[PDB]
C-alpha cells in the first residue's frame, strides 16, 4: 500500500473532548517546492489495556473466608464476561493470558502472576481504578494515558523520520496544512 | 565397581518407583509428622533424567502426588535438597535476592579416593577387601566422634555404592545452625589434612586432643592388621618408597637397611620403633613421643575430609534408597550394629534386588532387613517426638 | 566492688537536669580519653596501670560497695553517661571505632576485679549458660583439662570457677583444639570467659550503635544538646 516520508514533532490529545482520537504533527517532504512543509495526522484505533492479577478462591467480599477452590483463565475470563458486560455491557473484546512482573508500591503482590490482559478499544468508559471481581484481586492499567499507551506499545525513541503507510485521507479538513493524512 | 549394562535400568527405575519405596515411610522420615508448616513443600529436591539432566525446583505436597509424579518420570538422579527460605517450584515469584536457604540437614561424605596417596590394591573404578577395611574402620571413628563428644543421637550412615560413604544425620537443631558451625565442626575432625601435594601433612603440635586420644586406641586395633596382613607395605621399593619421604634423617638409611634385609615386614617396623626409642623428638626434654611413627599410622588410614560439601548449604546429595545408576549397588544403610559385620560384594545392586523381588512389598526379601535401620531411626524419632 | 558492672541495655527514660545531663558528658570523656592515655602509656598487667585508673575510676564517681537495686548513684553515673555518650559518637567508622575500643578496655578492666562467687552469680544474671563447674570436676578431669590445651601449665592450676557451655558459641574454643569436650559442654579456663564476653559484647554493642545513627534526625530540632550533636 502506499507511502510518504514525513517528520513529526508534536503529539496532541485529548480524552474527553473525544476518546479513542490521537494527533501527530510536524514535517513532510514536498517536492513541488522541494522542500518539507506542512501536515498533520489524524489516529483511530486506541486500545485501553488490562491485566488482570487473581486471586486463587471464592472468597466471599462480605466476610473474606476462602472456601477451597483453584482459579482458571477460563474462570476469571466468565468474571470478566459477566462483571463488565453486569455494569458495563461489553459491545466486544478480545483478551490473553500472560504471566507478569511487578516491582513497586502494592503490598504482597509478586513480581511473577498470572494476568488476563484485555483489550478494548476507547470506545467504552472506564472504571474504579483497584477494582476487583470476587475471582481475581485486582486489575492493572484502567487509568491509562492513551498518549503512553499508543508510544509505549508502537515504540517510538522520540522525534525521529517516519512515513504513512496505508494513508487514507479523511473527511473534512480540520487542520490547517496544505495536505493531510489520516 | 560400576555398572555393565543401561539396558535393564529402564524397567529397573519403572517397577521401583511403582512398587519399591518406602512412600510412607519416605514421607513421615521428611516431613516430621508435620510438627511445622510449609515444612514439606520447601523441603528441596533435584532430579536428573537421561543425559544426566540433572534440574532444581522440585517439590510435592504429601506422599500421594509426590508418588504419581516420582512414577510419572522416574528421575535417575534424585538429590534432598535444604528447605529454603521459600517456594521452590515457584522461586520466581517474590522479589529477586529474597531467596535463600535457611536450614539443612547436616551432611557428611568421605572417598575412597581419599586413601588413593598410599592405596595400591585397586583403582578408582575397582576395589577389594582392603581398601574395604577402610570403608570399614573408619566410619568407627567419625560415627563414635558424635557418639560421645557432640551430643546427638540422631545418627544415619549409608555407602553410596562407588566411591564414598554419606552420614545425613538431622539433630534437634543442627538442622538450623550457621554455615559456621559447619565450618567449625569441619575444622574440628580435620585432623591428618593431606591429598597428593604435602608431604608432611601432620604437624601434630605437642600436647594431644583427648579425641585424639581415643582416635589412637582405635588405630592400635584396626590399622596394623589391614597394613601387615592385608598388605603388607613394607613388601617392595614401590611401597614404603611412598613412605619414607616424610622423616627426620638421622636415622634415614638404618630404615632401608632393615627394608633390604628381609623375609618379613615386622621387624622393620619394629626395628623403627627401637631406634624411635633412641631417637630424640624433643632434644630438650624426656618425652620421647610417638609423634611421626603414629602420623605415620595415621595418615596411612585416616578420614580424608571435603572442605566444601560438609559446609555448603547447595550441594545436595541422593536420596534414601535412590538408585545409583553407575554402579547398580542403591543406598546401603550402615551400623555400628553391622560394621562388625559388612561386605561391600555381597550386599545387592538395583539389578540384584530386582532379581530378588524379580522371583507384596519390601516385606519378602532382604529389602524389609535393610530398611529394618531405616524404620529403625523412624522408631527413634518417634521417640524424639513428644 | 559495685553492681555497675552490666551489659548496657534498655535506655533509661526518665526526665532530667540539664546541668547533670554536661556533668556527665564531660566526666565520661575525661574518662574515656584518660583510661586510653594511661593503658598506652605502660603495659596492661602492670600495677601501675591499675593503681592509676582505680584511683581516677573511684574518684569520678563510679565504684564503690554494695547498695540498692538500681537507683544507687556511681552505677546510675555510669548508665546515663553511656547512654547519652551514645549520641556522640555516631558519625564515622574511625570514631565509633575508638568509642568501641575503648568501652570495650574498660569494661575488660572494671571487670577484671569483681569476686569470683559474684562474678559467677552476675554472669548467671546476665544469660543462660553463663554457669560454673563443681571444683569436683577440677580432680576428676586434671588430665582432661591440662593435656588437652596448651592454655594451662603443669598441675598448678588454681581453683579457678570453670565453666559449662554450649558449644554452639565456642565457636574458637574448640575449632582451635583448645579445649576437652564433653558433648560440646567444653570446659575452659576464665581467660577465655573473659574473651567471649568480650567478643559477644562487641558484636551486639556495634549492632545497637549502629541505629541510633540511623535515627539521627531528631536531635537537628533541638539545639541544647549542641555542643554533643557533634562537638566534643
Ligand atoms: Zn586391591
Amino acid at each position: 500500500e502506499q507511502v510518504f516520508h514525513f517528520y513529526w514533532l508534536d503529539a496532541y490529545e485529548d480524552q474527553y473532548n473525544q476518546p479513542g482520537v490521537v494527533f501527530l504533527f510536524g514535517k513532510v517532504w514536498i517536492e513541488s517546492a522541494e522542500t518539507h512543509v506542512s501536515c498533520c495526522v489524524m489516529v483511530k484505533n486506541i486500545e485501553r489495556t488490562l491485566y488482570f492479577l487473581p486471586r486463587e478462591m471464592k472468597i466471599d467480599l462480605n466476610t473474606g473466608k476462602e472456601t477451597g477452590t483453584p482459579i482458571s483463565m477460563k474462570d476469571v475470563y466468565e468474571e470478566f464476561d459477566e462483571k463488565i458486560a453486569t455494569k458495563y455491557k461489553i459491545m466486544k473484546f478480545k483478551s490473553k493470558p500472560v504471566e507478569k512482573n511487578y516491582a513497586f508500591e502494592i503490598p504482597d503482590v509478586p513480581e511473577k502472576s498470572e494476568y488476563l490482559e484485555v483489550k478494548y478499544s476507547a470506545e467504552m468508559p472506564q472504571l474504579p481504578q483497584d477494582l476487583k471481581g470476587e475471582t481475581f484481586s485486582h486489575v492493572f492499567g484502567t487509568n491509562t494515558s492513551s498518549l503512553e499507551l499508543f508510544l509505549m506499545n508502537r515504540k517510538i525513541k522520540g522525534p525521529c523520520w517516519l512515513e504513512v503507510k496505508s494513508p487514507q485521507l479523511l473527511n473534512q479538513p480540520v487542520s490547517w496544512c496544505k495536505v493531510e493524512a489520516m | 565397581m560400576e555398572t555393565f549394562d543401561p539396558t535393564e535400568l529402564p524397567e529397573l527405575l519403572k517397577l521401583y518407583y511403582r512398587r519399591l519405596f518406602p512412600y510412607s515411610q519416605y514421607y513421615r522420615w521428611l516431613n516430621y509428622g508435620g510438627v511445622i508448616k510449609n515444612y514439606f513443600q520447601h523441603r528441596e529436591f533435584s532430579f536428573t533424567l537421561k543425559d544426566d539432566i540433572y534440574i532444581r525446583y522440585q517439590s510435592f505436597n504429601n506422599q500421594s502426588d509426590l508418588e504419581k509424579e516420582m512414577q510419572k518420570m522416574n528421575p535417575y538422579k534424585i538429590d534432598i535438597g535444604a528447605v529454603y527460605s521459600h517456594r521452590p517450584n515457584q522461586h520466581n515469584t517474590v522479589k529477586l535476592g529474597a531467596f535463600q536457604a535457611q536450614e539443612k540437614e547436616l551432611v557428611f561424605d568421605i572417598d575412597m579416593t581419599d586413601y588413593d596417596d598410599v592405596r595400591r590394591c585397586c583403582s578408582s573404578a575397582d576395589i577389594c577387601p582392603k581398601c574395604w577395611t577402610l570403608m570399614t574402620m573408619a566410619i568407627r571413628i567419625i560415627d563414635r566422634a558424635l557418639k560421645e563428644d557432640f551430643g546427638f543421637k540422631h545418627r544415619l550412615w549409608v555407602y553410596s555404592g562407588r566411591r564414598g560413604v554419606h552420614c545425613w544425620v538431622c539433630d534437634e537443631s543442627v538442622r538450623k545452625l550457621s554455615s559456621a558451625v559447619r565450618s567449625g565442626i569441619v575444622e574440628y575432625l580435620s585432623l591428618v589434612k593431606g591429598g597428593q601435594d604435602v608431604k608432611k601433612k601432620v604437624h601434630l603440635s605437642e600436647k594431644i586432643h583427648p579425641f585424639i586420644r581415643k582416635s589412637i586406641n582405635i588405630i592400635k586395633k584396626y590399622f596394623e592388621e589391614y597394613a601387615l596382613v592385608n598388605q603388607d607395605i613394607l613388601e617392595n621399593k614401590e611401597s614404603w618408597d611412598k613412605i619414607l619421604a616424610l622423616v627426620p634423617e638421622t636415622i634415614h638409611d638404618e630404615l632401608q637397611q632393615s627394608f633390604q634385609k628381609s623375609h618379613n615386614s615386622l621387624q622393620r617396623w619394629e626395628h623403627l620403633k627401637k631406634v624411635a626409642s633412641r631417637y630424640q623428638n624433643n632434644i630438650k626434654n624426656d618425652k620421647y613421643g610417638p609423634w611421626l611413627e603414629w602420623e605415620i599410622m595415621l595418615q596411612y588410614c585416616f578420614p580424608r575430609l571435603d572442605i566444601n560439601v560438609s559446609k555448603g548449604i547447595n550441594h545436595l546429595l541422593k536420596s534414601p534408597f535412590s538408585v545409583h545408576p553407575k554402579t547398580g549397588r542403591i543406598s546401603v544403610p550402615i551400623d555400628l550394629q553391622k560394621v562388625d559385620q559388612f561386605d561391600p560384594f555381597t550386599v545387592p545392586t538395583i539389578s540384584f534386588i530386582c532379581r530378588e523381588l524379580d522371583a507384596r512389598d519390601y516385606k519378602k526379601t532382604s529389602l524389609a532387613p535393610y530398611v529394618k535401620v531405616f524404620e529403625h531411626f523412624l522408631e527413634n524419632l518417634d521417640k524424639s517426638r513428644k | 566492688y559495685p553492681h555497675c558492672l552490666q551489659f548496657y541495655l534498655q535506655p533509661p527514660s526518665e526526665n532530667i537536669s540539664l546541668i547533670e545531663f554536661e556533668n556527665l558528658a564531660i566526666d565520661r570523656v575525661k574518662l574515656l580519653k584518660s583510661v586510653e592515655n594511661l593503658g598506652v602509656s605502660y603495659v596492661k598487667g602492670t600495677e601501675q596501670y591499675q593503681s592509676k585508673l582505680e584511683s581516677e575510676l573511684r574518684k569520678l564517681k563510679f565504684s564503690y560497695r554494695e547498695n540498692l537495686e538500681d537507683e544507687y548513684e556511681p552505677r546510675r553515673r555510669d548508665h546515663i553517661s553511656h547512654f547519652i555518650l551514645r549520641l556522640a559518637y555516631c558519625q564515622s567508622e574511625e570514631l565509633r571505632r575508638w568509642f568501641i575500643q575503648q568501652e570495650m578496655d574498660l569494661l575488660r578492666f572494671r571487670f577484671s576485679i569483681l569476686p569470683k562467687d559474684k562474678i559467677q552469680d552476675f554472669l548467671k544474671d546476665s544469660q543462660l549458660q553463663f554457669e560454673a563447674i563443681s571444683d569436683e570436676e577440677k580432680t576428676l578431669r586434671e588430665q582432661e583439662i591440662v593435656a588437652s590445651s596448651p592454655s594451662l601449665s603443669g598441675l598448678k592450676l588454681g581453683f579457678e570457677s570453670i565453666y559449662k557451655i554450649p558449644f554452639a558459641d565456642a565457636l574458637d574454643l574448640f575449632r582451635g583444639r583448645k579445649v576437652y569436650l564433653e558433648d560440646g559442654f567444653a570446659y575452659v579456663p576464665l581467660k577465655d570467659i573473659v574473651a567471649i564476653i568480650l567478643n559477644e559484647f562487641r558484636a551486639k554493642l556495634s549492632k545497637a550503635l549502629a541505629l541510633t545513627a540511623r535515627s539521627l534526625p531528631a536531635v537537628q530540632s533541638d539545639e541544647r544538646l549542641q555542643p554533643l550533636l557533634n562537638h566534643l
